[PDB]
């Protein structure tokens, strides 16, 4: 399974170890380090109906966790979503002879443990090349937009949209073609 | 002598040769911009440690391949972790080249 | 089984001291018109993967190494002379954030 | 059989020879020469790699240059003997060129900064010691440059200042670049007015 963890880090997550017994004494085993977290009657707790309900924070380190009295291991997953911009180079002025290579970059900056989807929109031979660079609390994001010798019919708006699944930035330019 | 003992201590435990690290997945090349890797590690082994000259560099001089299988998050959350397997480089041997 | 692995992936790449080899004119910053015989030390150093970005293994307790090695200063003046330099070695690590 | 540690010079060049001196009382003694790490053991071959008990151990540097450390080591009746460890020490001495920046046409006012440049370019395992000449009484401040990789090359900076000029600092400035075994220098003519 999978427990997603929030930016806040107080509240409480729960893992959903579901019971049979309802009266079943459970233990929530993180790793690694290795951790053993007992209910304490107060925040952390186990409902047999909802599962192990603990504060995100004391399980965040680990990469996986688990109930026992053992269930399913779930993988934590610390998710961010921030997208600070989204930013085209070049952003504007471009004009191409037909035939002539055009290549636009997209850059979009994020926040951390963020992972990032790109999607275009151009006029009815381009090749997409995404990847990461390298970092200052952010990441960087370049998607590359490449057409070889471009004709007419690729002048107008080229749209990039970074995606992080929660929020969307885009920004666009507009290409001239001549003849 | 005492010292000596120590000195070749420290040669010997330096050398270039295969030694255990932690990769990192991810930035092994050509990544999704939108995928997680669970773990985000794999442990291989990949010639290092020092070399007496400059310019010479402790370097690989045969690899083994090692699949292993972790588990990979995409974005947005449409679907849960899948299984994906991969190869990664293990040194076995390793040499001071220029 | 399929988990199995997975599991030890994990295990092999967490935060902890690992031995790796230090090279000493670098980690103080000393002109490189000054060698160092043997140029590296083996010392236990903080390393591995977090499971979150921003989450940097650290020491959270060192202690220190006394070492005896060699140096030279080039343009030869003297021939090598005995020095004593200590090294942090790392006891405890854990995932911090920065 | 051998007559606390000593020190091997290797010029790094791929073909000539080195000689350690493991002296012998023997002059019919086998020797075999050992070099770590990794470990590697040199028998004579009784053309390029010899042992001569009045010379030493002779064998091409390029055959332990990668060595930390070497010693003789003989064998006599199930029993064998070591000399004394060598420290091994591949220096290199080849300077390429020494250039100031600027080169010339330098003019101040009086009480104007001058910042002069000298950069050496050497081959590997080279250490550097700078030397100016200027008018009498600047300055000085001395560091690596990172460079590589794959190039070849060493660089490194000196950096002459004097905050705030004079008449007397006119002249020929020289900066000359040492190596232990070699020196290049260049000069500038600086300029100054009221
Ligand atoms: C030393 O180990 C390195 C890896 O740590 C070896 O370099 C690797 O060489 C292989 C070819 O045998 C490269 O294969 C690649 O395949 C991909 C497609 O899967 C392709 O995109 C590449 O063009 C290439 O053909 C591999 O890229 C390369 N690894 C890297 C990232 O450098 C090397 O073979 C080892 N050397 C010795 C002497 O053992
Ligand atoms: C990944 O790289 C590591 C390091 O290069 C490899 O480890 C080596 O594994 C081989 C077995 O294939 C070991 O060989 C054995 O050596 C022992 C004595 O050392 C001997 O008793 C056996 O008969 C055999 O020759 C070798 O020791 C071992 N080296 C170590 C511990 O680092 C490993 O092979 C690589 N992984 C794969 C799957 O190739
Ligand atoms: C974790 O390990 C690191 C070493 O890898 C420890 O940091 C080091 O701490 C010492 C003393 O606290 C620092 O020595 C200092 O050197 C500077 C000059 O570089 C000087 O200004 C100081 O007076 C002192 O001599 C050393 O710099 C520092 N290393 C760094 C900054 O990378 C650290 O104490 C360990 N932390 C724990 C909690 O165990
Ligand atoms: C620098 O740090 C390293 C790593 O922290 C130190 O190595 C550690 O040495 C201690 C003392 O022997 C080892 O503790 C032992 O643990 C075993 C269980 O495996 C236990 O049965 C023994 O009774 C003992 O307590 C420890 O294994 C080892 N740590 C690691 C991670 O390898 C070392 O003290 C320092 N290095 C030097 C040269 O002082
Ligand atoms: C595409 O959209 C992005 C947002 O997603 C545009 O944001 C740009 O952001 C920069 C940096 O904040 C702005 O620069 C400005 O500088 C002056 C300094 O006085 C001032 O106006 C602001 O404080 C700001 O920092 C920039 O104005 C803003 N957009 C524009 C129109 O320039 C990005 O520029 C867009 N790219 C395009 C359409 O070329
Ligand atoms: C898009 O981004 C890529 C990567 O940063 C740029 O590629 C570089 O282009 C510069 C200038 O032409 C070269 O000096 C680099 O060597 C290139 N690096 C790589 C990895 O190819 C490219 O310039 C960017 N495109 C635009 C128009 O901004
Ligand atoms: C002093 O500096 C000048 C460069 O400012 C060097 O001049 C070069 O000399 C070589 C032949 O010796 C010529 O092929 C280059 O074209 C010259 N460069 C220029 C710009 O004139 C000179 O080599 C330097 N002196 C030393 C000893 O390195
Ligand atoms: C190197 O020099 C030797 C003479 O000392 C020569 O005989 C030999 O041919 C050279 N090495 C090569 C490339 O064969
Ligand atoms: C001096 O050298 C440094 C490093 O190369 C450089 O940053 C600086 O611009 C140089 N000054 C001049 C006058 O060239
Ligand atoms: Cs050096």
């Amino acid at each position: 399974g999978v427990v997603y963890i929030t930016e806040n880090k107080n509240k409480t997550v729960v893992i959903p170890c579901l019971g049979s017994i309802s009266n079943l004494n459970v233990s929530l085993c993180a790793r690694y380090p290795e951790k053993r977290f007992v209910p304490d009657g107060n925040r952390i707790s186990w409902d047999s109906k909802k599962g192990f309900t603990i504060p995100s924070y004391m399980i965040s380190y680990a990469g996986m966790v688990f109930c026992e009295a053992q269930s399913i291991m779930y993988i934590v997953v610390v998710v961010g979503y921030r997208i600070y911009d989204v930013v085209l180079s070049p952003s504007h002025g471009i004009e191409l002879s037909v035939g002539e290579k055009l290549v636009l970059n997209c850059t979009a900056r994020t926040e951390l443990n963020v992972g990032i989807d790109f999607n275009w929109e151009y006029p009815s031979h381009k090749k997409l090349v995404n990847r990461d660079l390298k970092t200052s609390e952010m990441k960087k994001f370049l998607s590359t937009l490449t057409i070889d010798g471009v004709t007419r019919s690729d002048q107008g708006l080229y749209t990039c949209a970074a995606s992080s699944g929660l929020m969307t930035k885009k920004n666009s330019t507009f290409v001239r073609v001549h003849e | 002598t005492e010292i000596l003992k120590s000195i070749d201590n420290e040669w010997r435990k330096t050398q270039c040769m295969p030694r255990e690290v932690a990769i990192d997945v991810g930035k092994e090349f050509g990544v999704a911009t939108n995928t997680f890797f669970k773990p985000p590690c794999v442990s291989v082994y990949r010639c290092g440690g020092c070399c007496n000259s400059e310019g010479l560099q402790c370097m690989n001089t045969s690899t083994s391949y090692l699949s292993k299988t972790l588990f990979e998050i995409t974005v947005p959350l449409s679907q849960g972790p899948k299984p994906v397997t991969i190869s990664f480089a293990n040194h076995t041997s390793c040499r001071c080249m220029s």
